[PDB]
């Protein structure tokens, strides 16, 4: 007997729910293509194994990502 | 309310009953016996068991009854064989939940296990 | 993390009051009472829980807001001060931007 | 029948706090590792309790008396014991505590424990006798004294037969929460053994429901019953009551008050705070936890 | 595009009901029956416990004026449990009878009988005129019509004493300002219709959080597990999956409830074992399709949902649409009407936890994990 | 474009609804009622419409 105001809720969440997607999208896919660094390590002894990616864990991420994973329930 | 018991059943003469008045949660007591009771006469002891392990029985119940309890079930068990129709009463099991040093039985509630062949 | 986890907790918390009527419970009122009765007490129920899920929606609506402005400038961040070297002043730390 | 009590004496009483004391489960739900906010009546922190020995003694020689006097019953009543052999025997409740209205007795007469309510003629000093070494042998033998007639006994329960047995500083604690509203009668009890305690030491036990009674009387006021380790006449040589008072008991009084309970992953409660006691527990209070940041 | 077009829910099976053992006869026949009923300051208290009580012959004896119900319907009365129900028994005037309904102002309802503003149950009021009236008047029957205040509700008020109407003390003794504590009740059979004997009976039911022993004549069906059934312990129903829970209760626990307005468990009521209650499924149910330029196939996505269940869930029963479409999980939920494949592509109908979907080359709706992008290597 | 025309459509089809009234029309409801029942019909429709 109220009409329809049960579908501007479900409307409004999903609104939401599609934005939070535009959001990561929009922050994160801004390179076209996939680049990887050489085995070698010749950076003239700049020394980036602290945020490279790590292929000894299990997940493929740095050091710091970890501790960042980790902090954050 | 604490403590409640179920349970029962009928049987014919010289068969086996397994009754547990299941206790509600785990509980602690000092002697947790079984009582009976049947129309015309008053209440008697049947057999009881102790924390310790003391299984004090009845004068009319020895080699035909025998009380066990599981401490993981919380539960005893009385182990009721060769059954006659004067066993017929309505079975409780007292509590012996300590109250101003013992006391407060939980018998009141009980359970019909009546020994007819008809 | 933690106003969104309490924001839930409040919209299910708040299922447990009357708003008037005699139960919190819809199938306490059904099972009790008579429709022409019944109809009386879910409809303050009704009206109560339409309220609470309003209220949750448009408060999730000005966080949503809040949280795209800060994603803007997440992109925005990420295509300056990454992608180049960007000549404003303390935008991408405290010094002269070196990467 | 009752008989009269002759050495009275006086000494002024004394007083003991009640840190974290006298907690119960209000309904009859299950939590698991949540913290849940009540509403009902407890014993607040930090209460003061009056203190009552049980041997009222003058002297250490064996200059005695009992100390039982008639106290109020407001909204509840809060009750410890802590003895060793067994002197405290139960309680009295009623308004006049004579034959014009009822009175509701739970007496643990040695052999079973009896709750009538009748409207019984009460004495001015309820006690019961013990004849522990009276006799020629050594072995305890009671004696009930509690009141003279005793009519309309609307409700009766006995207990199966049991007796205590000893064969001494294995001092026990057992406390209590009466509380009568809607006209039923709630019993809470727990029991904690102890050992060389001056008086009620701290910590944290929460009381289990024991019984819900179906009286439906009016209460206003209640007593205690102590168990007379000697006669009246001329008991023995002397220190008649047992070690000259160790026995002794505590009460308080319920008042309408609002805890944070907090159930662990048991289902036991194990902690709790008074939001009414200090803004540190306001503050834990509205916060819901109890651990506050800066 | 993908389009929620509405939810879906396990529908139950199977309806059990759990009542306790008790097999015995209320007493209400002492209560109506009686020969002497109570005066109207003093009246009457009988508890009724342990036993069931069939309230349907009541409902249809015919033999009494008035079965005004509150808080219940009198035809539901069977289906419910109480933990215990009080009876109160006086006689009154039939003018009278209105004045026991609650939140009303009357003589017999603020100085005899106050029903609570939440009051729950039920009165029953029918004419004596053949029994508690006689030829020289039954003047047994008292009258309280002066108080100090009004009653609080389920108060009785036996003092007698002389109550002061004036500032004089009557001191226990009549005269000015003082009157009679109880007027008596001019039961003739010469009075009028109004003025004729009522007996009225009020039964007050308890319905708490404990152990019921007035359960209505039910009868108890057995406990299935495992499955989506509505169940209905001691009273309370509701609908869930139940299984064997763990959780150590308290011999005097009842319930369970971790968020304070779902009860997750029980207790069963004939057999004292504990299970915990579920909700049995629900999730949304979302439509993957291209648009009606490329084809009408369509593919179906069941949100949040082990799909074993999803051929059960809920004439349009297309349920498995394509069961030949191999179905399969994903963390969305598991895609129905559609084939995997391990190419990967950019996304263009984006599905969830790195699944996409599209229609293509015959043609058909695919699903496959997305590829960020063209490898490379500086 | 079109979150503002199915903003203004929701907005006028709302009209259509009794939220709990005898009818949805008010002429209807205030051609056929006396003052004491057309109020409560009217505040019926008020709060919902507000
Ligand atoms: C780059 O830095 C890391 C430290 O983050 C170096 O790893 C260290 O290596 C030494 C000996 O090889 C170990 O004793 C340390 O315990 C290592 N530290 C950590 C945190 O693992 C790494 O060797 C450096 N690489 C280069 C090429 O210089
Ligand atoms: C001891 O004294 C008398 C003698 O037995 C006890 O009896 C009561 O005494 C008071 C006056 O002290 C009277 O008002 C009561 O009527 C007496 N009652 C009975 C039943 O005799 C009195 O109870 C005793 N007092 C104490 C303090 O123990
Ligand atoms: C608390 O008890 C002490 C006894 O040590 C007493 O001196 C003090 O007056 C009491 N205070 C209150 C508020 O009861
Ligand atoms: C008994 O002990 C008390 C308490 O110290 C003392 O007052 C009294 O003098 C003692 N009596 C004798 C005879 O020693
Ligand atoms: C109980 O009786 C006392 C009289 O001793 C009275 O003051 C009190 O109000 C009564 N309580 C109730 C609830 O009637
Ligand atoms: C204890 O009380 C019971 C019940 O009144 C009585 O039968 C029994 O004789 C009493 N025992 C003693 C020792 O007083
Ligand atoms: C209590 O018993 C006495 C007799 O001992 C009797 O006179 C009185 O009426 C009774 N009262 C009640 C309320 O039963
Ligand atoms: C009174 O009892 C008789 C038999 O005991 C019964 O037939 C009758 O119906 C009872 N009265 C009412 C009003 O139920
Ligand atoms: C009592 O319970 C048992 C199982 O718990 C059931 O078999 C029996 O039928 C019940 N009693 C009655 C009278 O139905
Ligand atoms: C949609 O279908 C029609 C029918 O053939 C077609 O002409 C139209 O171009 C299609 N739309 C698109 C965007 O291709
Ligand atoms: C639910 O799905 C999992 C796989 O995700 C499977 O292992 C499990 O057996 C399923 N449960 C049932 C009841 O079929
Ligand atoms: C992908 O290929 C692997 C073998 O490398 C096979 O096990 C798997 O089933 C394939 N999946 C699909 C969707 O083709």
């Amino acid at each position: 007997q109220y009409g329809s105001f049960c579908t501007q809720l479900n409307r409004a969440l999903t609104g939401i729910a599609v934005e939070q997607d535009k959001n990561t999208q929009e922050v994160f896919a801004q390179v076209k293509q996939i680049y990887k660094t050489p085995p070698i390590k010749d950076f003239g002894g700049f020394n980036f194994s602290q945020i490279l990616p790590d292929p000894s864990k299990p997940s493929k991420r740095s050091p710091i990502e970890d501790l960042l994973f980790n902090k954050v329930t | 309310v604490q403590l409640q018991e179920s349970g029962g059943g009928l049987v014919q003469p010289g068969g086996s009953l397994r009754l547990s008045c299941v206790a509600s949660g785990s509980v602690t007591f000092n002697s947790m016996g079984w009582y009976r009771q049947a129309p015309g006469k008053q209440r008697e002891l049947v057999a009881q068991i102790t924390a310790g392990g003391d299984t004090h029985y009845a004068d009319s119940v020895k080699g035909r009854f025998t009380i066990s309890e599981h401490r993981g079930k919380n539960a005893v068990y009385l182990e009721m064989h060769s059954l006659k129709p004067e066993d017929t009463a309505v079975y409780y099991c007292h509590l012996q939940v300590p109250f101003l040093g013992g006391g407060y039985d939980y018998w009141g509630q009980g359970t019909q296990v009546t020994v007819s062949s008809g | 993390v933690n106003q969104n986890a309490q924001a839930l907790n409040t919209l299910v918390k708040q299922l447990s009051s009357n708003f008037g009527a005699i139960s919190s419970v819809l199938n306490d009122i059904l099972s009790r009472l008579d429709p022409p009765e019944a109809e009386v007490q879910i409809d303050r129920l009704i009206t109560g829980r339409l309220q609470s899920l309003q209220t949750y929606v448009t408060q999730q609506l000005i966080r949503a807001a809040e949280i795209r402005a800060s994603a803007n400038l997440a992109a925005t961040k990420m295509s300056e001060c990454v992608l180049g070297q960007s000549k404003r002043v303390d935008f991408c730390g405290k010094g002269y931007h070196l990467m | 029948q009752c008989v009269n009590l002759t050495t009275r004496t006086q000494l002024p009483p004394a007083y003991t706090n009640s840190f974290t004391r006298g907690v119960y489960y209000p309904d009859k739900v299950f939590r698991s590792s949540v913290l849940h906010s009540t509403q009902d009546l407890f014993l607040p922190f930090f209460s003061n309790v009056t203190w009552f020995h049980a041997i009222h003694v003058s002297g250490t020689n064996g200059t005695k008396r009992f100390d039982n006097p008639v106290l109020p019953f407001n909204d509840g009543v809060y009750f410890a014991s802590t003895e060793k052999s067994n002197i405290i025997r139960g309680w009295i409740f009623g308004t006049t505590l004579d034959s014009k209205t009822q009175s509701l007795l739970i007496v643990n007469n040695a052999t079973n424990v009896v709750i009538k309510v009748c409207e019984f003629q009460f004495c001015n000093d309820p006690f019961l006798g013990v004849y522990y070494h009276k006799n020629n042998k050594s072995w305890m033998e009671s004696e009930f004294r509690v009141y003279s007639s005793a009519n309309n006994c609307t409700f009766e329960y006995v207990s199966q037969p049991f007796l205590m047995d000893l064969e001494g500083n294995f001092k026990n604690l057992r406390e209590f929460v009466f509380k009568n509203i809607d006209g039923y009668f709630k019993i809470y009890s727990k029991h904690t053994p102890i050992n060389l305690v001056r008086d009620l030491p701290q910590g944290f036990s929460a009381l289990e429901p024991l019984v819900d009674l179906p009286i439906g009387i009016n209460i206003t006021r209640f007593q205690t019953l102590l168990a007379l380790h000697r006669s009246y006449l001329t008991p023995g040589d002397s220190s008649s009551g047992w070690t000259a008072g160790a026995a002794a008991y505590y009460v308080g009084y319920l008042q309408p008050r609002t805890f944070l309970l907090k159930y662990n992953e048991n289902g036991t409660i194990t902690d709790a705070v008074d939001c009414a006691l200090d803004p540190l527990s306001e503050t834990k209070c509205t916060l819901k936890s109890f651990t506050v940041e800066k | 595009g993908i389009y929620q077009t509405s939810n879906f829910r396990v529908q139950p099976t199977e309806s059990i009901v759990r009542f306790p053992n008790i097999t015995n006869l209320c007493p209400f026949g002492e209560v109506f029956n009686a020969t002497r009923f109570a005066s109207v300051y003093a009246w009457n208290r009988k508890r009724i416990s342990n036993c069931v009580a069939d309230y349907s012959v009541l409902y249809n004896s015919a033999s009494f004026s008035t079965f005004k119900c509150y808080g219940v319907s009198p035809t539901k009365l069977n289906d419910l449990c109480f933990t215990n129900v009080y009876a109160d028994s006086f006689v009154i005037r039939g003018d009278e009878v209105r004045q026991i309904a609650p939140g009303q102002t009357g003589k017999i309802a603020d100085y005899n009988y106050k029903l609570p503003d939440d009051f729950t149950g039920c009165v029953i009021a029918w004419n004596s005129n053949n029994l508690d009236s006689k030829v020289g008047g039954n003047y047994n029957y008292l009258y309280r019509l002066f108080r100090k205040s009004n009653l609080k509700p389920f108060e009785r008020d036996i003092s007698t004493e002389i109550y002061q109407a004036g500032s004089t003390p009557c001191n226990g003794v009549e005269g000015f300002n003082c009157y009679f504590p109880l007027q008596s009740y001019g039961f003739q059979p010469t009075n009028g219709v109004g003025y004729q004997p009522y007996r009225v009976v009020v039964l007050s039911f308890e319905l708490l959080h404990a152990p019921a022993t007035v359960c209505g004549p039910k009868k108890s069906t057995n406990l299935v597990k495992n499955k989506c059934v509505n169940f209905n312990f001691n009273g309370l129903t509701g609908t869930g999956v139940l299984t064997e829970s763990n959780k150590k209760f308290l011999p005097f626990q009842q319930f369970g409830r971790d968020i304070a307005d779902t009860t997750d468990a029980v207790r069963d009521p004939q057999t004292l074992e504990i299970l915990d209650i579920t909700p049995c499924s629900f999730g949304g149910v979302s439509v993957i399709t291209p648009g009606t330029n490329t084809s009408n196939q369509v593919a179906v996505l069941y949100q949040g949902v082990n799909c074993t269940e999803v051929p059960v869930a809920i004439t349009p029963t297309w349920r498995v649409y394509s069961t030949g479409s191999n179905v399969f999980q994903t963390r969305a939920g598991c895609l129905i009407g559609a084939e995997h494949v391990n190419n990967s592509y950019e996304c263009d109908i984006p599905i969830g936890a790195g699944i996409c979907a599209s229609y293509q080359t015959s043609q058909s709706i695919i699903a496959y994990t997305m590829s960020l992008g063209a490898e490379n290597s500086v």
